[PDB]
C-alpha cells in the first residue's frame, strides 16, 4: 500500500558485468546478462551482442538504485552458447569516452521500500517518472510513466491476487507522486541556477523496516537531486536532515507544515501492517532462504603465480559476506565484485586474490549468509 | 449514482464560525481528494481548500490559510470546511468537488450543487409576497427580504413555461427583491389557478399568495 | 503563482458558428489543463481534462488544443444548451489549483421586439403602506432596452431599479423587469402611471399604462 | 540558447604546435562528451579525439594518437585540444562535437546523437 | 579494423521537390547507431537523423532514415532548394567515429 507523499519542494562510471544465469554448457539453453551497476545519471545505452550483431528481443529490468542513489539495470536475453559464438555487451555512458565492450569470457529483518525516479526531459515531453516498490531484495510492483496505460502493475507471483481496490488506490498515488515529483524538478532548477537544456534527476525513497518484533524499527524518507543526498528523515520520525544549503530552505518548509506527522502515522502504522501481510501473502518467496552453492576455480597467469577465485551462486537474500584469508584475512590486495542479480530472483558473486603457486592449500574463502546455518570455509583442491 | 450533497449554508455574522457538510453518495471520501471551490457569486471560481485522499494532507489557499479547517469523515462519507473569523469578502457559494488523477494532469469531475454562505451585519427577515394581478402575464412581487437565497416556483412546479424569476436586486435599504411573472393564454384565465410558492430557508418562511385578475 | 488567463472574457456568437476560447498560463504548465462548463445557478462540469481529451459523455462538438503556454477550447458547432461559462484550470501545481477569470458564451440571434406589461399596485401592499409598479418585458433580443417611466405624463426618474434576467437557453432572448417604488401616500397623489420601452426591435416606444 | 564557439586557429609551421579551444555555452559540458573532428579541404570528415569532461577519460584516433592531448575544464566550461609534432596533413577546419548519450531502458531504445557541432575554425599547417 | 562507411553516389542531381534516397553501408554489422548530417558550403555539419530512424528535433519532417540490414537510406520526400549540401552518413556505434565520403547534390 503506497503512501501519498503530497509535499513539493555527481556522475558514477558504470560497472559492466556480462555473465550467464547458469554455468555455460555448449548447446544448452542459457541466459546471458549484462548487469550494469553503480552508474549515474540514468541515461545509458546498453545492447547485448552476438558475434558483432546486435541481439533483438532482449529483456531488461525496471530502473532502481542502491543506497548511494547509483542506478543499476539487468539486460538479459535467452540464448544458447557454443564454441564459435562470442558475446559482448556494448555499454555507453557519459563518463566513458568510447562505448565499453565486455566480452563474455566464460571464466568470468524485513523492509518494504518504494523507490521513485523522475528524470526531466526538457524537450522530450513530460518527465520520465518510473517508480518501483520492493520488499527486502524482491520486487513486487512497478509503475512506468511511459507505459501505454500507466497503471500500478504487479511484478510478483503473490501480489496479483490483490483486488481492484488495491490497484486503483496505488495507481492514484503514483499518478499523484509523479505530478508531485514533476513540480519538484521544476523548482530545483530555480533553487540552483540551471539551464533548461539539461536533464536532471530527483530520486526519492521511503519505507518501513520491521524487526522480528513486528513493530517499526526505522522509518525512511530520503531525497536526492542529481545523485547526491538532498534531505532525509531522521530515525526520530520528527525532524529532518538537510545535506546542503538548498536542502535547508526546504527543510524549514516541511517542519512548519508538519509533513513528518503523516509520514510517522503511515510508517508506524499502515506501512508495517501491510509489510506483515505481504510477508503473509508472499511467505513462499520473501521468507525463503537458499544457501549459496560454492565452488573455487584457479586459472594461472604464470607458471608460479595464479589468481584464485571463490564463487557463490544462487543464494537469496542478497546480502552476503565473502572474503579471502591466508591460513585463516586479506581485506586489501583483494578484488571483490558487486553482487550480481541472476535474473530469477537469486544472486551471484565471486572474490579473487593473487597467490604464488605454492602453499595454495593454506588459503581459504569463508562464506557467511543469512540462509546459511553454520559458517563455511573452502579452498581449491583439484 | 455518484453525487455530492452540500449543506450548512446560511448567514453567519462577521467573525462567526460555520461547518459546511458535503455528503458523498455511492463513493467513499476515504479514497478521493475532496476540494472546495467558492464563487463570489457573480465572479470567477476560487480554489479554497483541499484534503488529500489517504494521507490527509490538508492544503488551503493563501487567504484562508489557518482560518479554515477542512476534514472528511469516512463513517459518514462527509466532508467539512470549518470556517472561522468570517470576513466581508468570504460571502460566496462553496462547491465541494471530487478529483480524478490522470498520468500527467488532474481535474474535478463530480461536484455538488453548492451551499451559499452569507456574511453580513443584518438579521434574518422573511419575505413579503404580493400577487401581481393581470395572452396575459401574471406573477407575484417578492420584496424586502433577507438574505438573497429565496426560491420562487409556481403551483409546486406544475407550470414551468414562461417563468421569469429575475435576479434579486438589492434595494437601497439593504434588502433584496425580485419579480416572479409567467405568461399564460388569456383564454385560460379563470380556468386555472396559479400561486407563487415563496420559500425562504434562511427565515423558514413559506407563503403562497394566489394570483387572480 | 500560475495566474491563468482566459481571453476573451465574454463572446457572443450566432448558433452554428465556431467558438474559440484561449486560456494562457503565466508559466509552462506542460499538458495539464482542463476546461469546465457551468450554467448560471448550477454546478460546473468537466469537458476537457488532459489538455485536449474530451470527458466521457461530453458531446463531440467540444475540442481542445495545446500550444506552448497557450491553450484553446473549440466548440465545433454552437448549440442552444451550451450557453454557460467556461473556466480553464491548471493541475500542474496543486496548492493553489488556479482557475481562469472565466468566459461568457452567448448566442447571437435576430432582433426580437419585447412585449410590455404593467401591474397595478395591489391593494394588499398599499394597505401596508408601500406601492410597487412593475413593468415587464418578455423574451426580447438584444440585451439593451430603455425603460423610461412616466407618471401623470411627468417623468419620474431616480426611484427605480432594473433587473434583466439571463439569456433564454431555448429561444436565446432576454426579459426585463423595472420597478418604481413610491409610498402609499404618494400613490394617492397621482393617478396615471406608465412605463415606456424603447428597443432595437421596436421602431417607436410602446407605452403601457393604467389608472387607479 | 545552446551555442559553441571555437578559437585558437591561425597559421603554424610544420612540426610546431597549437592549442585549440572550444568554449561551450548554454549547457554544462560535464553532461556531454566533447568529440573533436577535422575536415581536410574538400574531403571527408575525420574524428580526432573525445573528452568525457567529468571523469577526464579520453580516447584518441590513431591518426593523431601520441601527438594530440585533449583536455577540458568544467569550471571554465570549455574544451581544449593540444596538438604537437604537427604534420602537413593536419590542415582542416576543426569542429568540436557534443555527444548526447541516450538510453535503452526506454520502451524504444535510443542511441546518442552528436547533436551540436561547433562553427569550426580553420587551422593551416604552413 | 576501422569501419569504413561506403557511401554512394559521390554525387547526384535532382530537381526541386523530387524524392531522393542516399544509401550507406558499413564494413560490419553496425546497428541502428547511425546519424545523418548536412554540410552546406563553408558551414559546420548539422544533424538530421539519429538512431538511424528518429527525426532530430527541429529538422524538416521530409528527412527520414531507415535501416535494412547493414544498409542505411536517407530519404528526401520532397526536395527543397535548401537541401543543397554534401550529406554524410556516420557510425557512432563503434569507436572510432567515422563518416562516409559524402554525397554532393546539385540543383
Amino acid at each position: 500500500n503506497r503512501f501519498l507523499g503530497d509535499y513539493v519542494v555527481i556522475q558514477r562510471t558504470p560497472k559492466i558485468q556480462v555473465y550467464s544465469r547458469h554455468p555455460a554448457e555448449n548447446g544448452k539453453s542459457n541466459f546471458l546478462n549484462c548487469y550494469v551497476s553503480g552508474f549515474h545519471p540514468s541515461d545509458i545505452e546498453v545492447d547485448l551482442l552476438k558475434n558483432g550483431e546486435r541481439i533483438e528481443k532482449v529483456e531488461h529490468s525496471d530502473l532502481s538504485f542502491s543506497k548511494d542513489w547509483s542506478f543499476y539495470l539487468l539486460y538479459y536475453t535467452e540464448f544458447t552458447p557454443t564454441e564459435k559464438d562470442e558475446y559482448a555487451c556494448r555499454v555507453n555512458h557519459v563518463t566513458l569516452s568510447q562505448p565499453k565492450i565486455v566480452k563474455w569470457d566464460r571464466d568470468m529483518s524485513h523492509s518494504m521500500r518504494y523507490f521513485h525516479t523522475s528524470v526531466s526531459r526538457p524537450g522530450r515531453g513530460e518527465p520520465r517518472f518510473i517508480t518501483v516498490g520492493y520488499v527486502d531484495d524482491t520486487q513486487f510492483v512497478r509503475f512506468d510513466s511511459d507505459a501505454a496505460s500507466p497503471r500500478e502493475e504487479p511484478r510478483a507471483p503473490w501480489i496479483e491476487q490483490e483486488g481492484p481496490e488495491y490497484w486503483d488506490r496505488n495507481t492514484q498515488i503514483c499518478k499523484a507522486k509523479a505530478q508531485t515529483d514533476r513540480v519538484g524538478l521544476r523548482n530545483l532548477r530555480g533553487y540552483y541556477n540551471q539551464s533548461e537544456d539539461g536533464s536532471h534527476t530527483w530520486q526519492t525513497m521511503y519505507g518501513c523496516d520491521m524487526g522480528p518484533d513486528g513493530r517499526l524499527l526505522r522509518g525512511y524518507n530520503q531525497f536526492a537531486y542529481d545523485g547526491k543526498d538532498y534531505i532525509a528523515l531522521n530515525e526520530d520520525l520528527r525532524s529532518w536532515t538537510a545535506a546542503d544549503t538548498a536542502a535547508q530552505i526546504t527543510q524549514r518548509k516541511w517542519e512548519a507544515a508538519r509533513v513528518a506527522e503523516q509520514l510517522r502515522a503511515y510508517l508506524e502504522g499502515e506501512c508495517v501492517e501491510w509489510l506483515r501481510r505481504h510477508l503473509e501473502n508472499g511467505k513462499e518467496t520473501l521468507q525463503r532462504a537458499d544457501p549459496p552453492k560454492t565452488h573455487v576455480t584457479h586459472h594461472p597467469i604464470s607458471d608460479h603465480e595464479a589468481t584464485l577465485r571463490c564463487w557463490a551462486l544462487g543464494f537469496y537474500p542478497a546480502e552476503i559476506t565473502l572474503t579471502w584469508q591466508r591460513d585463516g584475512d586479506q581485506t586489501q590486495d583483494t578484488e571483490l565484485v558487486e553482487t550480481r542479480p541472476a535474473g530469477d530472483g537469486t544472486f551471484q558473486k565471486w572474490a579473487a586474490v593473487v597467490v604464488p603457486s605454492g602453499q595454495e592449500q593454506r588459503y581459504t574463502c569463508h562464506v557467511q549468509h543469512e540462509g546459511l546455518q553454520e559458517p563455511l570455509t573452502l579452498r581449491w583442491k583439484p | 449514482e455518484v453525487q455530492l450533497v452540500e449543506s450548512g449554508g446560511g448567514l453567519v455574522q462577521p467573525g462567526g464560525s460555520l461547518r459546511l457538510s458535503c455528503a458523498a453518495s455511492g463513493f467513499n471520501v476515504s479514497s478521493y481528494s475532496i476540494h472546495w471551490v467558492r464563487q463570489a457569486p457573480g465572479k470567477g471560481l476560487e480554489w479554497v481548500a483541499s484534503i488529500s485522499p489517504y494521507s490527509g494532507y490538508t492544503y488551503y489557499a493563501d487567504s484562508v490559510k489557518g482560518r479554515f479547517t477542512i476534514s472528511a469523515d469516512t463513517s459518514k462519507n462527509t466532508a467539512y470546511l470549518q470556517m472561522n473569523s468570517l470576513r466581508a469578502e468570504d460571502t460566496a457559494v462553496y462547491y465541494c468537488a471530487r478529483l480524478i488523477f490522470y498520468m500527467w494532469s488532474s481535474a474535478m469531475d463530480y461536484w455538488g450543487q453548492g451551499t451559499l454562505v452569507t456574511v453580513s451585519s443584518a438579521s434574518t427577515k422573511g419575505p413579503s409576497v404580493f400577487p401581481l394581478a393581470p395572452t396575459a402575464a401574471l406573477g407575484c412581487l417578492v420584496k424586502d427580504y433577507f438574505p438573497e437565497p429565496v426560491t420562487v416556483s409556481w403551483n409546486s412546479g406544475a407550470l414551468t413555461s414562461g417563468v421569469h424569476t429575475f435576479p434579486a436586486v438589492l434595494q437601497s435599504s439593504g434588502l433584496y427583491s425580485l419579480s416572479s411573472v409567467v405568461t399564460v393564454p388569456s383564454s385560460s384565465l379563470g380556468t386555472q389557478t396559479y400561486i407563487c410558492n415563496v420559500n425562504h430557508k434562511p427565515s423558514n418562511t413559506k407563503v403562497d399568495k394566489k394570483v387572480e385578475p | 503563482d500560475i495566474q491563468m488567463t482566459q481571453s476573451p472574457s465574454s463572446l457572443s456568437a450566432s448558433v452554428g458558428d465556431r467558438v474559440t476560447i484561449t486560456c494562457r498560463a503565466s508559466q509552462s504548465v506542460s499538458s495539464a489543463v482542463a476546461w469546465y462548463q457551468q450554467k448560471p445557478g448550477k454546478a460546473p462540469k468537466l469537458l476537457i481534462y488532459s489538455a485536449s481529451s474530451l470527458y466521457s459523455g461530453v458531446p463531440s462538438r467540444f475540442s481542445g488544443s495545446r500550444s506552448g503556454t497557450d491553450f484553446t477550447l473549440t466548440i465545433s458547432s454552437l448549440q442552444p444548451e451550451d450557453f454557460a461559462t467556461y473556466y480553464c484550470q491548471q493541475s500542474w501545481s496543486a496548492y493553489p489549483f488556479t482557475f481562469g477569470q472565466g468566459t461568457k458564451v452567448e448566442i447571437k440571434r435576430t432582433v426580437a421586439a419585447p412585449s410590455v406589461f404593467i401591474f397595478p399596485p395591489s391593494d394588499s401592499q398599499l394597505k401596508s403602506g408601500t406601492a410597487s409598479v412593475v413593468c415587464l418585458l418578455n423574451n426580447f433580443y438584444p440585451r439593451e432596452a430603455k425603460v423610461q417611466w412616466k407618471v401623470d405624463n411627468a417623468l419620474q426618474s431616480g426611484n427605480s431599479q432594473e433587473s434583466v434576467t439571463e439569456q433564454d437557453s431555448k429561444d436565446s432572448t432576454y426579459s426585463l423587469s423595472s420597478t418604481l417604488t413610491l409610498s402609499k401616500a404618494d400613490y394617492e397623489k397621482h393617478k396615471v402611471y406608465a412605463c415606456e420601452v424603447t428597443h432595437q426591435g421596436l421602431s417607436s416606444p410602446v407605452t403601457k399604462s393604467f389608472n387607479r
